[PDB]
């Protein structure tokens, strides 16, 4: 494929979280919360009431949607699926990736865990489950990177949930086959395949001996399995929408739900008929964890589909109004841009966040300009118009709530701008390019010293991240980390040819042409893209002081002299032929 | 004498398709009317063309390049169309006639939040292919749930993210005549699918319509083409008279006349027709 | 040497299939040669790639004929037609996938010699009639609507093209080894190039020549033949031959009298046509050819029912110039030389009839119509 | 910048990502990328209307999440 390169206008530390949280886990040795949060990172929080920054760290290395993590050996080890189709083995004491598991080929969604055998699966949207040794990943080495797979098969469809007893003998699959398929993680051999849910299963849980199983669905249904009978031996409706998060207790007798309706509710499972409100959310719960220190559980941490993560006692289930009507404990979280405008300079963006503030952003210099507060985002774009016409040379994508840049071989260089037009102190200058030798400025194959561009800096913390197109992360690194000694054999790797004739050939790209033929008002001529109407004007004037004497016009409109025929034919010709100007006698 | 007329069986196919569509006539004659007295082209001659057949008719009663035909219809209904929206500057034959509205139904996998678009529709083109099937499979492959994957996720506004989704097409409001467009022809390298599908006599679409309705629906006229390639062939039609009750085989300059049954018959896929059906049009009971 | 080629595909072919492309573009560059022996080994690496490589290779085969086809050299043309019709007798069941491609040479008429054409439309139709599976079936009615299309061209060109091919198609229709069914679909094939090449006269006289010659050189079905000699006879009849008791009545610039009789009897109308063109006269020996080979095919050579046109008369003009050669106008006398080659090919194609007669006083009417040959050449000098 | 479906010639939707100002034939282009079949033998039906080579998007008002209809010619005559 061919390869992009992106980056990511953050701060250097972003403590809360900019997106939606998808999962959670609790790590009771330490008492520590961590979030695989929608902004592709993970954080680690403290749930000590002392505290008052539950901080720690974060755990950034992904590129997208992180979807679920598992707490295994003992806390020490942290596994990490995400829509950037890898499996990351960390280190949940430090917080650094370990390793990169790429045998997916879609979004990986789920991960199962057994404690007692420290085995871990990861299912995703290609329909594959792996599975996987805890020790074994954990001992790898540059040296020793190589790990036999074993992999289950038969699932015709995208898994979206996956389940482990603690023994690990029984693995269950949900997808949107609508049915449930339990393999023997041992043995890799099937077993069954439950059926009676009408929907995507999105929740599945096992006891420790591993012949019940409780599944919700986006029927709205929670239904209870026995692997013995291969029946469902019980129905629960009790949400009035899907059901996307399930939690339960050590007795596997009480079940804790929520989905899309944003209520959670504890249930009994013995008889469906003492229902609990415990609580209604504000957002659709995406993932639920039960604290597990004592019997019963005194609280539950629910993470939703907004930036928040909020943390609501059990005090009194077993002793509609809800039971709880403010959260006990409250980790705050950012907020996600999810409107953005690029400016007629195509170096400007406006966006506007979930808070309704709007902020003015600079791609080139890959920073924020100013904040505007709660400014009406339609009337600030025409606030902000003018009058010129510059070539797309970048992509914007807000899907992890973040500004992420993209630059392609396509369109990268297609921006040409004069360097008094830009904020630079007039030389030709090639945006593209420009920020190509910002991005890679420590990289030494790009010294031949000097460092960079010589007009600007990016941030030195910017992620810069080479990658395919709608494929795989390559290589993912800081601007500032280019210089050292593993980053740059990476780079060597990763980084394109088309990037390589910019930053280190130092090659200038190509001048883009309109052809105009001038006809005199009641002879084809092609030049730059910057080019002024005044440098018409003076053609004219030897063909026939030269500015004041002579005017020029499009389509019955005069044309400013300043005014550049990239701005002339984008605005003012509105047609689809070659562009036309006529001379006139002032 | 008449041994031209093969070399425009597409159009002369729609046209004899069109000549026997419940009220078709009855409207363009309306309209000529309307241009009559007004003093465009295309109303006066088809006014001429149906003027000719009615003689013809009567007599046989008395006194015994290459084109797609598909888009020929398309043309034709599109000029009438066309004339009708300048008669305004009754008229609607076009959209009384063959033009429906679809409702178009996107679901969100993550957040499970529905999108709808409503788009008209002339005819309803289904595959005839998977990759012994009926029309009810086709129209099922066209409107019933489809999951869009891998490679074709759905980019949802509300995740900002790309996301799988669930596509479904439902018939909001149905015309009085339901053209059928069968894809008898594949792709690798184009080749043409000479395997038809189990062409019912009858058509019931509530199975994907927004509201349940006992409307039911008669097959009246198919379009067939004959040949081992797209690129050339011949087109023949077959229309019913509602004499009435039977089948009109329009070959070039021969016309033929078959029982109901015996032309069903024709029809099977088992016997291999050399006639691949192209249009399928029904009619409103 | 063949046998050497033969066997080294025979017992290793195993070997041979995985570079089947490499051996075809060895085969269509040895085509291109001028040398027979090294073009017939290169048809040869056709056959056997055909024959002893899998589908996909089969395919490459026959698209690397049809570009040869195309390619416009004529030695070239034949040569693959010869491959195209060897391939179809020893694997019609392997050519039968194939008939889409080798239909897309229709296209491709314009650089065509009529003669490669005809053995163009011999390999399609003997391939879309060697089985009769339903895949047959398909080709069958798509080449019957290829043909009833040409026939109906506005161009001249294609008209006859048509005319060629549905001629050819009949012969392997009706060519015994046939039902009622299938007795009446040739019959019918026949009537309509019958019906599109009676406004032209060349038309009809190419139509009158292609299906004699596959009288002549095939052999049909004995109820195909019947039809079409009651037909030939019955319109031929009504065509030409008229009686002689009725005296020829026009506005004739000259005397008409009946001429070149021998020893109540029919006549031979032709001045009077001919006058008119101011059936077309103009086919009168190629319509008779048919009609004498479809007489000698039903009777078994007995030609005892056409008899009377060897004695009968003709109807023609004083055409011994007296004395007024230089006095004949431009278009008497060009008229009168076109009536001099419609007599004389009258009379050559009697010889023809009768020429393989016992009895004597037969034979002595064939050299009395060769001593009028003679005679009429002579005169024609004149 | 906005996201069309194409239901194919098996009834199977993909996805396009186009621009208003794209032409016809740029369209045409990128479903020969993910079908294979040549831009002059594909027909594209968007509400009942056959789309027409040089036209853009925006002269239909093909907007985000709208469905085009691929069909080829089965010629005749
Ligand atoms: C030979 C022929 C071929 N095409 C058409 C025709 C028909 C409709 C519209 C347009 C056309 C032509 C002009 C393209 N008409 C034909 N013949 C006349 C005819 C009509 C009706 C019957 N019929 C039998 C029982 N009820 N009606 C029988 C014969
Ligand atoms: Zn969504």
């Amino acid at each position: 494929r061919k390869v992009q390169v992106s980056y990511v206008i953050r701060d250097e530390v972003e403590k809360y979280n900019r997106n939606g949280v998808n999962a959670l886990q609790l790590d009771p040795a330490l008492n520590r919360l961590f979030t695989a949060g929608r902004d592709s990172i993970i954080r680690i929080w403290s749930v000590n009431q002392h505290k008052q920054d539950p901080y720690i760290a974060s755990m950034e290395h992904h590129t997208d949607w992180v979807n679920d993590i598992v707490l295994c050996c003992n806390g020490k080890t942290l596994i990490s699926a995400s829509s950037d189709t890898t499996v990351k083995v960390w280190n949940a004491h430090k917080g650094f990736c370990m390793s990169t598991l790429r045998t997916h080929k879609d979004y990986v969604k789920a991960l199962a865990y057994a404690k007692d055998k420290e085995l871990v699966a990861s299912a995703g949207l290609d329909r594959q489950i792996f599975l996987w040794d805890v020790n074994t990943l954990t001992a790898l080495t540059a040296s020793n990177n190589t790990v036999t797979t074993s992999s289950l098969s038969g699932n015709k469809d995208s898994i979206y949930s996956l389940a482990m007893n603690q023994l690990g003998t029984i693995i269950v699959s949900g997808s949107t086959e609508k049915v449930l398929r339990v393999w023997d993680p041992r043995t890799c051999a099937k077993l069954m395949k439950l059926k009676g849910h009408t929907d995507n299963v999105k929740a599945l849980l096992l006891n420790r001996d591993g012949t019940q199983c409780l599944s919700g669905s986006s029927d709205g249904t929670i239904r209870l399995w026995s692997l013995g009978q291969q029946r469902c031996i019980a129905t629960y409706r009790v949400h009035d929408e899907g059901v996307w998060a399930l939690q339960v207790n050590d007795a596997f007798t009480h079940v804790y739900s929520g989905g899309r309706d944003r209520k959670i509710y504890c249930t009994d499972l013995r008889n469906p008929d003492i229902r609990v409100l415990i609580c209604e959310e504000k957002a659709p719960v995406l993932k639920m964890e039960l604290d597990r220190s004592a019997d019963p559980p005194p609280a539950i941490w629910v993470a939703t589909t907004k930036s928040t993560v909020n943390k609501w006692t059990l005090k009194g289930i077993h002793n509609i109004t809800p039971l709880c009507t403010q959260p006990d404990q409250v980790i705050k979280g950012g907020a996600s841009i999810i409107q953005c405008h690029i400016l007629n300079d195509k170096r400007h963006i406006l966006t506007k966040d979930t808070n309704n503030n709007v902020a003015y952003w600079d791609v080139l210099k890959a920073c924020k300009v100013e904040d505007l507060g709660k400014v009406d985002f339609e009337d600030e774009i025409k606030k902000r118009f003018k009058m010129v016409y510059v070539p797309n040379w970048f992509s914007v994508d807000l899907k992890t709530g973040m500004l992420t840049i993209t630059l392609d071989e396509s369109d990268c260089f297609a921006a040409w701008v004069s360097a008094k037009d830009a904020g630079f102190s007039d030389p030709k200058l090639n945006l593209g390019g420009l920020l190509l030798q910002a991005l890679l400025e420590y990289w030494p194959r790009t010294h031949v010293v000097q460092k960079g561009n010589g007009y600007f800096q990016v941030p030195p913390h910017t992620p810069v991240i080479f990658g395919e197109a709608g494929g795989r992360t390559l290589f993912r690194l800081l601007c500032r980390d280019s210089g050292g000694e593993t980053e740059s054999m990476l780079l060597n790797e990763t980084v394109p040819q088309w990037v390589i004739d910019i930053t280190v050939d130092k090659n200038m790209p190509k001048f883009n042409k309109i052809p105009f033929y001038l006809q005199p008002h009641a002879d084809r001529l092609s030049a730059s893209d910057m080019l002024q109407v005044r440098k018409v004007m003076e053609h004219v004037y030897e063909k026939i002081l030269a500015e004041e004497k002579i005017e020029l016009l499009c389509q019955d409109q005069v044309l400013d002299p300043n005014m550049d025929l990239r701005t002339v034919k984008h605005f003012i010709w509105k047609s689809g032929g070659d562009l036309t100007l006529h001379y006139r006698q002032k | 004498g008449l041994n031209n007329l093969g070399n425009t069986s597409y159009l002369n196919s729609i046209l004899q398709v069109l000549y026997f569509c419940p009220g078709f006539k009855s409207g363009v004659k309306h309209l000529f009317n309307i241009i009559s007295r007004k003093k465009y082209e295309l109303i006066c001659s088809l006014q001429s063309l149906i003027i000719s057949v009615e003689q013809l008719q009567a007599s046989f009663l008395l006194n015994p390049l290459q084109h797609d035909a598909q888009e020929v219809l398309q043309c034709i209904l599109g000029n009438i169309q066309e004339t009708c929206q300048l008669l305004k500057k009754g008229f609607e034959l076009v959209e009384k006639l063959f033009q429906g509205q679809l409702v178009l139904r996107t679901r969100c996998l993550e957040c499970e939040s529905l999108t709808e678009r409503r788009e008209d529709f002339q005819d309803i083109s289904v595959p005839v292919q998977e990759d012994m099937k009926t029309l009810r499979w086709a129209i099922s492959q066209f409107a019933s749930v489809e999951r869009i994957v891998g490679e074709d996720k759905y980019f949802c506004e509300n995740c900002h993210h790309y996301t799988e989704a669930e596509r479904s097409l439902l018939f909001d409001k149905m015309p009085e005549v339901i053209t059928i467009h069968l894809k008898c022809f594949a792709a690798s390298g184009l080749s043409k699918i000479n395997t038809p599908l189990l062409t019912p006599l009858k058509l019931s679409l509530e199975e994907w319509s927004t509201k349940p309705t006992n409307d039911s629906y008669g097959l009246f006229a198919v379009v067939m083409h004959s040949g081992i390639t797209i690129s050339s062939g011949h087109y023949t039609a077959s229309v019913k008279v509602t004499y009435e009750g039977k089948w009109l085989l329009f070959d070039d300059s021969e016309v033929k006349v078959t029982e109901e049954k015996d032309f069903l018959n024709s029809l099977s896929p088992s016997t291999s027709p050399t006639s691949t059906p192209y249009l399928l049009f029904y009619k409103k009971l | 040497q063949e046998q050497l080629l033969q066997s080294t595909f025979s017992v290793h072919y195993l070997v041979l299939k995985d570079m089947c492309s490499s051996i075809l573009s060895l085969a269509q560059s040895l085509l291109h040669s001028l040398d027979q022996s090294i073009i017939s080994f290169g048809s040869l690496l056709y056959k056997y790639a055909f024959k002893f490589f899998d589908t996909y290779c089969q395919q490459e085969v026959v698209g690397a004929l049809v570009t040869h086809i195309c390619s416009g050299n004529e030695a070239e043309v034949d040569t693959a037609l010869d491959v195209l019709l060897e391939l179809v007798v020893l694997n019609p069941s392997a050519m039968m996938m194939n008939a889409v491609f080798v239909k897309g040479i229709l296209d491709y008429l314009d650089n065509i010699s009529p003669q490669q054409i005809r053995k163009l439309f011999y390999v399609l139709s003997t391939l879309a009639f060697s089985k009769q599976n339903e895949a047959s079936s398909h080709i069958q009615d798509d080449m019957h609507l290829v043909i009833r299309k040409q026939l109906s061209s506005t161009v001249f060109k294609y008209k006859l093209i048509g005319i060629i091919g549905a001629v050819t198609m009949a012969g392997i229709m009706a060519a015994d080894r046939l039902s009622d069914e299938q007795c009446t679909q040739v019959t019918s094939l026949l009537q309509l190039v019958h019906s599109c090449s009676e406004q032209s006269p060349q038309a009809s006289a190419l139509y009158y020549d292609e299906f004699a010659n596959l009288i002549q050189h095939e052999k049909l079905d004995p109820k195909a033949l019947e039809w079409v000699g009651h037909t030939i006879c019955n319109d031929f009849q009504d065509a030409f031959v008229v009686d002689s008791c009725v005296v020829p009545e026009g506005d004739f610039p000259f005397p008409v009298k009946a001429l070149y009789g021998l020893e109540d009897g029919i006549a031979i109308n032709l001045l009077p046509l001919l006058f008119s063109q101011d059936v077309s006269p103009l086919c009168l020996a190629p319509y008779f050819r048919l009609l004498r080979l479809c007489v000698e095919r039903q009777h078994n050579g007995n030609l005892e029912e056409i008899d009377g046109l060897l004695d009968c008369p003709i109807f023609l003009t004083d055409l011994e110039p007296g004395e007024k050669l230089e006095s004949m106008s431009a278009k008497e006398r060009s008229f009168m030389c076109s009536l001099i080659f419609l007599t004389l090919n009258w009379f050559r194609e009697i010889v023809n009839a009768f020429c393989q007669e016992t009895s004597p006083e037969m034979k002595g009417k064939v050299l009395t119509r060769l001593k009028h040959i003679v005679e009429l050449q002579i005169i024609l000098e004149k | 910048s906005m996201q069309i479906f194409v239901k194919t010639l098996t009834g199977k939707t993909i996805t396009l990502e186009v621009e208003p100002s794209d032409t016809i034939e740029n369209v045409k282009a990128k479903i020969q990328d993910k079908e294979g079949i040549p831009p002059d033998q594909q027909r594209l039906i968007f509400a009942g209307k056959q789309l027409e080579d040089g036209r853009t998007l925006s002269d239909y008002n093909i907007q985000k999440e709208s469905t085009l209809h691929l069909v080829l010619r089965l010629r005749g005559g």
